[PDB]
């Protein structure tokens, strides 16, 4: 694409600011799934 | 075509069916054939508790609006409230800002806040809920918002429980380039 | 004398993350899963 944009760039005429072309990844994902979870049931035991 | 100048500070208590309005106009403007009237009217709604704002200069285009809106829906069961916000330029809202307040003094407690801008593509929301009970108290967090091909979402979640206890939480914050392209606009009208 | 002893219930943890070009995942789980009858399973497993 790089090879199209020297092309236009032939003439001095460009149609947009910088090269829209895209190298990164389409869909950029950052995330964060943390949990804690404790059984905390009533349930004890009896001692002597 | 001008027989005089006159700058005025008028006060009106203005009627809105129920609502009485406590106008006050403020207008700088020539007198006779020709007229200057630049006028900065401010108007609250005693009755609605609502506060607008106006200013006409058209000699530079300026027919700005503001208005504040304060709504109340409060009880002694329940305080809520109603607040809306609308930035017009041309009376056209350009920003516009909503919130919500339900909160039930036995269990509910809601909060909820927008911000949305229109031929910006830029939307915040920030929404929280507070369900009380006495056993025990069960929470929600919501904030998320979106601009120019950014997604952002905060979700926690925690609760209480006798069996056990259970807590969550999931951050989210994705962008998707070609959809950034496109809401962000990379051309210009006249650089072609 | 008679004394009655809560349980250490199971814990339960998982951070998992997941960037471009990375995903990676993290699972632990504690506690006894039975006070009384002392049984302990605590386990982990780190995948990237």
């Amino acid at each position: 694409t790089l090879q199209d944009h020297l092309n236009s760039l032939k003439e001095f005429n460009l149609q947009n600011m910088g090269l829209p072309d895209f190298h990164i990844p389409e869909n950029l994902f950052l995330k964060s799934d943390g949990r804690v979870k404790y059984t905390l049931n009533k349930n004890s035991l009896k001692i002597e | 075509e001008i027989e005089q100048y006159s700058v005025s500070a008028t006060y009106e208590l203005q009627r809105e069916d129920r609502a009485l309005v406590d106008t006050l106009k403020f207008v700088t403007q020539a007198e006779g054939a020709k007229q200057t009237e630049a006028t900065m009217t401010f108007k609250y709604n005693r009755q609605s508790m609502t506060l607008s704002s106006e200013v006409q200069i058209p000699d530079f285009d300026v027919d700005l609006g503001t208005i504040l809106r304060v709504n109340d829906e409060s009880t002694e069961g329940k305080t809520s409230y109603r607040l809306t916000l609308d930035i017009q330029n041309k009376k056209i809202t350009e920003v516009a800002l909503m919130g919500h307040l339900s909160c039930d003094t036995k269990e509910e407690r809601k909060i909820k806040g927008v911000i949305s801008i229109p031929r910006l593509q830029a939307e915040a929301r920030s929404e929280i809920l507070a369900h009380w009970s006495p056993a025990k108290l069960l929470l929600q967090m919501d904030s998320s918002a979106t601009a120019y091909g950014s997604t952002v979402s905060k979700r926690v979640a925690w609760h209480y429980d006798e069996e056990k206890i259970e807590f969550e939480w999931n951050t989210g914050t994705n962008v998707d380039t070609k959809k950034m392209t496109s809401n962000f606009p990379v051309d210009l009208s006249d650089y072609p | 004398y008679q004394l009655q002893v809560p349980l250490l219930g199971v814990l339960d943890l998982s951070t998992n993350v997941y960037s471009n070009l990375y995903n990676w995942s993290a699972s632990y789980s504690g506690g006894n899963t039975s006070t009384d009858h002392f049984s302990l399973r605590a386990r982990y497993h780190m995948k990237a």
